[PDB]
């Protein structure tokens, strides 16, 4: 099986400024979505391909990363956008990493 | 002399790579078998005596058969002209009607149930005011109770009319040859340890596609094109287990497959030209129809399997196979056409296994079903007409259609169930070597060569 | 000579060679590339769209400095900035598709640089022939 | 090994079976054929041709200086032209060459040009 | 559009069996498979399994095979193919499995695999 | 069988000398000549075929004359590349006659 | 240069313009002609009369004194009792529309003229290579 | 038939000379009897089973003489 | 911005002289030169654009040489109508600078 790690876990910043999220795989050579959930709504893709933006998606969401590790950096933070983020490999999850409004 | 000039070359071998239509051209000796016995028969140009390959040197490009194209041109033309194949037959709108159906005259066991029901019906003669009582045989899988009496319905009265298939025509497969036009041309990697993606070091062109006998066949992949020395497994990615796996092995596994039940075509006379072929009476003694194969070489190929699926998940795993998990009659059982027969073979007593990383035949009945509904449209279900005597035949099981299953939370063994799902799986074993390349002539290149006015 | 045998240089068969191989057999390449109830439909829109190709290449070349030629010099110099690679490692080691692979961005330059010196060749012989 | 390389032993004993293989590969078409063909150097004589056959079909043409004494087969599949010499004496001491006998014809008409390289030999000493 | 309509959340017993809906409208219903995961509270999501409703082949998740089932049911009228009908059977509840459930399907893109879904259902609330 | 006399066993020549080898037969072979060349210990590798058509590969030096029963290779300008042992090969009928041999110091 | 402009000057864009203005665009005008469930059966019966008609104006012009060039002179006089117009008149201030209902009832004259002298041609140049 | 003639030595025209001599081989009468007294049937008859040996022999002149032209401007 | 230098101010020659105006460069503006000609009290006219093509209007008296920062424009058979100041015109980056001007009399 494939075990996916989150580092920060809980990140506290301000509205206004950049974050990145970053995860690690146990097995390489695959890509990763990254997901975004607001508090207690739907979810949504942000994500696919590990770099491609998905429908109704703004270009301040940015994936980047190889091999195991990956990268999710956030340019220019709303209020909106402070939330959950999961990180998926074909059917495993990470626990999710909590964005907060410092 | 540094100063060089452009040159126009035309006629550079060089391709892009390309979609287009290739047209089909079947083998000259089905025509000498005319008269529309098959499809293609009569709609197919004649296949050229010498197919001929031409092996290249020191190129290289690489292939992948999970984008291609051309396979889903073969899946829509086989949809399309087996769609073609059935607007001269007849449709059965006076055959959705009352059926008084009883149970099949035999020894009844209450614990078990007769798959044959003897329905008598209400139908029309050839004349419009006279009208007949006339019985046949169904089984259990084409009627469905109404609602003392007892009183049936054929399953398919509340989707479409069944186009009753044409007894003069046959489903047997024959070779059909997919050429491309020209300006095109098609490349075939032979190289031995190939597993269909990525880059093959030995290609060769080819004017026509070598022998394809299409064959319709859930599970248990029939009559395909056997691997070169050991057994190959595809994918396109390995640790997703919602993409099938493709199974290909060396040496065939000889299936036969029969039904023992000695049948009587009867015509009803529907109307004026409209004949109905009805099942008769059942000489002799009521069996099930069944399939065998060896046990030896089943374990040996299974073992076979085992020794090269652990090459893609570590030596130290166990590898167990468990029957297919549920869905329909065709994806869960392994379905196939003997002779313009639909057999629906259940597939238990060979996915039954486990491995450690450390005389006899399997027989196993079938179902056999009369009305399909191939490809699964909304509106166009197929009678298939009942033929005559003990019906057998000889098939070479050449590969598997395999499925991970879902597997998390610390899993130690990793278990293969069979299923078929999309038709593309069976095609993609025979196109897995072409692929379609479009001739661009007119290079340029510098030489010391400027044109004298 | 009895005792005869034969290689059948077939179509499409100097593709890993290097250019001044594939130079003697493309005549034959060029030679192949031409011939070849629904379905009929099929065919023959295969068919003429094979003819449609021909037919554009036939015209593409003939705008140029050659109208049925094979091999055609004109009066346009190679352009170094291009490929900057010199006589010998393009004519005896590199492949086709690599060329093809390595100035597949200034091909459209490389066409109306042809065509615009092979228009003003044209007046220049129209105005050659003007004082006779 | 390179092509036309002739393998086998190098030692025969007396009125026995000499048996050389030799490296072929098929053609560029299916629709190629060559001739493969012995030819032994002798340091008494010049260059003698053996034998050979035809890639396309079985019959062997060889040379009846030998008195039919050749079997002259070949197998496609596993690169094998082969020679079993039977009855050798120590005349048959020599250096042996298998050939490959084709044509390079370039369009389906005319000649063109036809190529009958050697590949390196194999001494091969009777007694 | 794409639209996913769940049933309304439903509150069981242990030991029952709980079936859930899933009726999928605004595109082709027999081409894209439909997933099913979970959501539980401290432990993230976890997947169910797959089901292609052209046929109806299954898969399922390894830890949790003998308890749920999945069928369809297909649209048959030639002026309605767009809509189905997806189901899941989840059988021998415990109060471990009280979460929030989801069937999702994949994106249309050409290089969308089949496990990045795009669209999502509004969920529903399982309690035993 | 038809003979094949291929003179001289040997020639001697300096550097750049246009040497003369004649192959002579018994019957019509009228343009079936070939002309091999052989290292010493290796291999004979194709010069002529038809006995005019220079062969794609070696030089202009090999050229050859002649006709029917009598042929002769040319050699200008003589190499230090030339030391082999020629032979002039007989495909008209059956069987493959060949050469003597000519060598070249 | 930065800051680069530019007008595209497209297919059929010399119409009302002088001659000597179109002659220098009809190359493109040229090389736009060829290009471009009963309806497949419609577009494709327009697509090969769309080249039924090239191929005619490609034969017409080949049995003249040019095979693929766009710009021929050959050796018949031009008739003054055509036209009697001069040069300068007719090469700067006569538009093409004009130019075609001024003359459009000598023109198959002039195919005719063209055809014999080319053929005449024909045999003089085979002619002259009699004695070689 | 456009195509066939076009990698000989003739692109559009109509009457075409070449330097690949005649073979008296194929047919051995002169040239009145030829052009004077033969009808073209006849000589269609007479002569169609060199047809092919003629095309390979003109196709192999072309290209021989495509690769002189194209070494004559070499030097230059 | 570059700066763009035209020399002479004036240049007097009778007539039929060739004559050279020299425009040139501070920085790299390698064939991104025009040559305008401009009536007192009139519009400017183009004459040359890339510094060495003659624009489709004027005469082939006007010829243009030089490259980099150097160029010289050209006037053989000097004419009535040349009298006008010419400007020499850069256009290879932001912003567009202009000649001096040069005066025929
Ligand atoms: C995988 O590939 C194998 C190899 O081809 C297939 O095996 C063949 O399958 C076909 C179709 O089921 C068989 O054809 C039928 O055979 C019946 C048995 O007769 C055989 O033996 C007699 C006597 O030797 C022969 O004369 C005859 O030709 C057969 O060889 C016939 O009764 C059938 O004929 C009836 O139908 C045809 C249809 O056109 C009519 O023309 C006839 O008049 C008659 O009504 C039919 O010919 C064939 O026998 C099988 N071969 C073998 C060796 O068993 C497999 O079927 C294929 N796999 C799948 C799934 O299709
Ligand atoms: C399951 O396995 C298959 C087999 O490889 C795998 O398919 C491949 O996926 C990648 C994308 O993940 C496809 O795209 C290529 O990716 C490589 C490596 O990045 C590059 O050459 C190209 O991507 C570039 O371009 C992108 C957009 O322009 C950039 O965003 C990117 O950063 C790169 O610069 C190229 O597009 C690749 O074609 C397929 N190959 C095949 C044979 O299908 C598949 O992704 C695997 N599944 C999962 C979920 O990972
Ligand atoms: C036609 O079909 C009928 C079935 O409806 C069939 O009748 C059955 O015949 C057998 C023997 O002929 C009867 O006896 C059985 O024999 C087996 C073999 O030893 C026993 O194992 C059975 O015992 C089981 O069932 C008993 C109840 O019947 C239990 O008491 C016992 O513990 C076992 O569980 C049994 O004795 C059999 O009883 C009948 N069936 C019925 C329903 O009575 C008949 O033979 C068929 N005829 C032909 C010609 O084929
Ligand atoms: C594909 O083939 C497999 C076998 O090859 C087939 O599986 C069998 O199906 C039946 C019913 O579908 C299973 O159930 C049996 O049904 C009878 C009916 O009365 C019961 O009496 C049986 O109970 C006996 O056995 C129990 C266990 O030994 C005893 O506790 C009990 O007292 C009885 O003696 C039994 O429930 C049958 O078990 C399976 N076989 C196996 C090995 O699992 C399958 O149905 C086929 N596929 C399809 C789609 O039909
Ligand atoms: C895969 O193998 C398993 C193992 O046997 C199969 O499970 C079996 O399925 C049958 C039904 O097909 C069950 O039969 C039962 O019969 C009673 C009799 O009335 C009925 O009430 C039940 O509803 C059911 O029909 C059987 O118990 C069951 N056995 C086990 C151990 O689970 C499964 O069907 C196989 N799958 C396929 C696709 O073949
Ligand atoms: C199916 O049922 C029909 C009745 O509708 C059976 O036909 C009768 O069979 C009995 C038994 O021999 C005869 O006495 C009658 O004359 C038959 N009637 C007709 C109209 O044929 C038929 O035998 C049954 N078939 C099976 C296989 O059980
Ligand atoms: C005729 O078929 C009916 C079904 O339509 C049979 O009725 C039931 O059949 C099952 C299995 O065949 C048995 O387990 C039930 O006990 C049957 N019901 C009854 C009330 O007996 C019926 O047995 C068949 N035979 C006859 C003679 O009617
Ligand atoms: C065939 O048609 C006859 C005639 O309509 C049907 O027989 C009728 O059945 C109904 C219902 O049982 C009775 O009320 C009528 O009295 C019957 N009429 C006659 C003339 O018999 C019969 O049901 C139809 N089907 C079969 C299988 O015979
Ligand atoms: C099929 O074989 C190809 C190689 O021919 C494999 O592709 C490479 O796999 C390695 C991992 O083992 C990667 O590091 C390379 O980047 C892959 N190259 C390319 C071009 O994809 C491929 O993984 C094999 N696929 C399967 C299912 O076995
Ligand atoms: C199936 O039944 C038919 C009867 O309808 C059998 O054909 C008979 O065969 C015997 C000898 O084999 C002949 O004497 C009869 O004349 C045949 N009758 C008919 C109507 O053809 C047929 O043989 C049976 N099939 C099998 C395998 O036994
Ligand atoms: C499958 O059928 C074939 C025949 O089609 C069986 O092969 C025969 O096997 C017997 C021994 O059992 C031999 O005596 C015959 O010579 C064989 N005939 C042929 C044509 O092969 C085979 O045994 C069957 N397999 C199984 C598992 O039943
Ligand atoms: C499994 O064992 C084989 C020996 O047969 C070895 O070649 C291979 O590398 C091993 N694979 C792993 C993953 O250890
Ligand atoms: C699986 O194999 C066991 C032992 O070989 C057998 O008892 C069992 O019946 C098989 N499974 C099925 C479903 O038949
Ligand atoms: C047709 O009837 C069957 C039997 O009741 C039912 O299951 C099916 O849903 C019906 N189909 C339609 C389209 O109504």
């Amino acid at each position: 099986e494939i075990v996916l790690t989150q580092s920060p876990g809980i990140l506290s910043l301000s509205p206004g400024e950049t974050a990145t999220l970053f995860c690690k795989a146990s097995q390489g050579g695959n890509a990763m979505t990254w997901y975004q959930k607001r508090r207690g709504q739907v979810p949504r893709l942000l994500i696919y391909d590990t770099s491609r933006r998905a429908s109704g998606v703004p270009d301040r969401f940015v994936g980047s990363g190889s091999g195991t590790d990956f990268f999710l950096t956030i340019n220019k933070l709303d209020r909106e956008d402070f939330a959950v983020y999961y990180c998926q490999q074909f059917e495993f999850f990470g626990l999710g990493s909590e964005l907060e409004v410092h | 002399a540094e100063n060089l000039w452009v040159t126009v070359y035309y006629g550079v071998p060089v391709w892009k790579d390309a979609e287009t239509t290739l047209f089909c051209a079947s083998d000259a000796k089905a025509y000498e078998t005319e008269k529309h016995n098959v499809w293609a028969t009569h709609a197919c140009v004649p296949t050229d005596p010498n197919p001929q390959e031409i092996h290249l040197e020191n190129v290289t490009e690489e292939f992948n058969m999970w984008k291609n194209n051309m396979v889903e041109q073969m899946h829509t033309d086989i949809i399309s002209l087996w769609d073609q194949s059935l607007k001269p037959c007849v449709k059965l709108t006076p055959l959705c009607v009352t059926l008084q159906c009883t149970n099949v005259t035999n020894n009844i066991t209450d614990d078990m149930r007769g798959e044959l029901k003897n329905c008598s019906f209400n139908m029309t003669t050839e004349l419009r005011d006279k009208k007949q009582k006339v019985y046949s045989l169904f089984y259990r899988l084409d009627v469905v109770q109404i609602n003392s009496n007892k009183e049936y319905r054929l399953i398919n009265c509340n989707t479409s009319a069944c186009t009753q298939a044409c007894p003069k025509v046959s489903f047997e497969p024959i070779p059909i040859h997919y050429c491309a036009p020209a300006g095109f041309a098609i490349l075939k990697c032979k190289d031995k340890k190939f597993n269909g993606t990525g880059p093959c070091p030995s290609v060769s062109t080819v004017q026509c596609t070598h022998g394809i006998k299409p064959v319709v066949s859930t599970q248990l992949l029939l009559n395909g094109s056997l691997a070169e020395e050991e057994v190959m497994i595809r994918s396109e990615n390995i640790t997703n287990n919602a993409k099938n796996i493709l199974v290909q092995f060396n040496t065939p596994v000889q299936i036969n497959c029969t039904r023992p039940n000695n049948n009587t075509r009867k015509s009803i006379r529907i109307g004026p030209g409209q004949a109905f072929y009805a099942t008769g009476d059942i000489i002799g003694d009521i069996r099930q129809a069944h399939c065998n194969v060896s046990k030896a070489t089943w374990n040996e190929t299974l073992g076979k399997v085992v020794k090269q699926l652990r090459k893609h998940f570590g030596n130290n795993t166990i590898i167990r196979f468990a029957n297919s998990s549920g869905g329909d009659l065709e994806v869960t059982t392994h379905s196939f056409n003997c002779g313009g027969e639909f057999f629906y073979c259940n597939t238990s007593g060979l996915f039954n296994s486990t491995w450690i990383s450390n005389n006899d035949s399997i027989t196993l009945p079938c179902r056999i079903k009369q009305i399909i509904n191939m490809w699964q449209r909304i509106g166009q279900c197929m009678y298939a007409p009942p033929i005559q005597g003990v019906i057998r035949c000889v098939s070479n099981i050449t590969g598997l259609i395999l499925t991970r299953d879902g597997g998390s939370t610390n899993s130690t063994t990793e278990t293969f169930r069979p299923g078929g799902g999309d038709m593309r799986d069976n095609w993609r074993s025979e196109l897995y070597k072409y692929k379609v390349v479009k001739i661009e002539p007119l290079g340029v290149a510098p030489t010391r060569c400027k044109r004298r006015v | 000579a009895v005792g005869i045998g034969a290689v059948f240089l077939g179509f499409l068969g100097a593709a890993g060679s290097t250019m001044g191989a594939a130079s003697m057999t493309l005549t034959v390449q060029a030679r192949n590339l031409l011939s070849g109830t629904v379905w009929g439909i099929k065919q023959l829109q295969a068919r003429v769209l094979a003819v449609e190709r021909y037919l554009r290449d036939q015209q593409l070349l003939g705008i140029w400095g050659c109208s049925g030629k094979l091999i055609c010099c004109t009066n346009v110099p190679w352009n170094s900035s291009w490929s900057n690679r010199n006589l010998s490692e393009i004519w005896d080691n590199m492949t086709w598709l690599q060329w093809d692979k390595e100035i597949s961005n200034y091909t459209q330059i490389i066409y109306g640089l042809l065509e615009e010196s092979q228009n003003q060749q044209e007046k220049n012989e129209q105005d050659l022939l003007a004082l006779d | 090994q390179v092509q036309l390389q002739v393998s086998g032993p190098g030692v025969v004993r007396p009125s026995e079976t000499l048996s050389l293989t030799c490296e072929v590969s098929s053609g560029s078409t299916s629709r190629d054929f060559f001739y493969w063909s012995w030819v032994r150097q002798t340091p008494g004589k010049g260059l003698e041709w053996i034998g050979g056959m035809y890639s396309n079909s079985e019959e062997t043409n060889h040379n009846p200086s030998l008195k039919s004494r050749v079997i002259i087969s070949k197998d496609t599949s596993k690169n094998e032209f082969s020679l079993r010499l039977t009855s050798v004496t120590a005349a048959d001491t020599a250096v042996y060459f298998c050939s490959s006998r084709a044509k390079i014809y370039y369009s389906a008409s005319y000649s063109g040009g036809r190529i009958d390289v050697w590949g390196p030999g194999l001494l091969v000493t009777v007694s | 559009q794409v639209q996913l309509v769940q049933s309304g959340a439903v509150i069981k017993t242990p030991g029952s069996s709980v079936k859930i809906s899933c009726r999928a409208s605004g595109y082709n219903f027999r081409d894209y498979s439909i997933h099913w995961v979970r959501l539980i509270p401290d432990k993230g999501f976890e997947w169910i399994g797959w089901i292609k409703p052209l046929w109806g082949a299954v898969s399922y998740a390894r830890q949790l095979q003998g308890r749920v089932s999945m069928t369809r049911q297909l649209s048959q009228d030639p002026d309605d193919p767009d809509w189905g009908v997806a189901y899941m059977e989840f059988s021998g509840l415990t109060p471990a499995d009280t979460a929030e459930y989801f069937c999702v399907r994949r994106g249309s893109c050409d290089y969308c695999g089949d496990f990045p879904w795009q669209y999502w259902g509004q969920g529903t609330v399982v309690v035993v | 069988d038809i003979q094949m006399t291929q003179s001289p066993s040997s020639l001697s020549a300096s550097i750049g000398d246009r040497v003369t080898v004649t192959c002579r037969a018994s019957q019509g072979i009228d343009k079936d000549l070939s002309w091999f060349q052989q290292k010493p210990g290796k291999a004979p590798t194709l010069l002529i075929y038809t006995a005019s058509t220079l062969q794609t590969g070696v030089s202009s030096r090999f050229s050859g004359s002649g006709s029917g029963t009598d042929f002769s290779l040319t050699i200008n300008n003589l190499q230090p590349e030339d030391v082999a042992t020629y032979f002039c090969q007989q495909d008209f009928s059956f069987p493959l006659t060949f050469g003597g041999g000519t060598k070249v110091d």
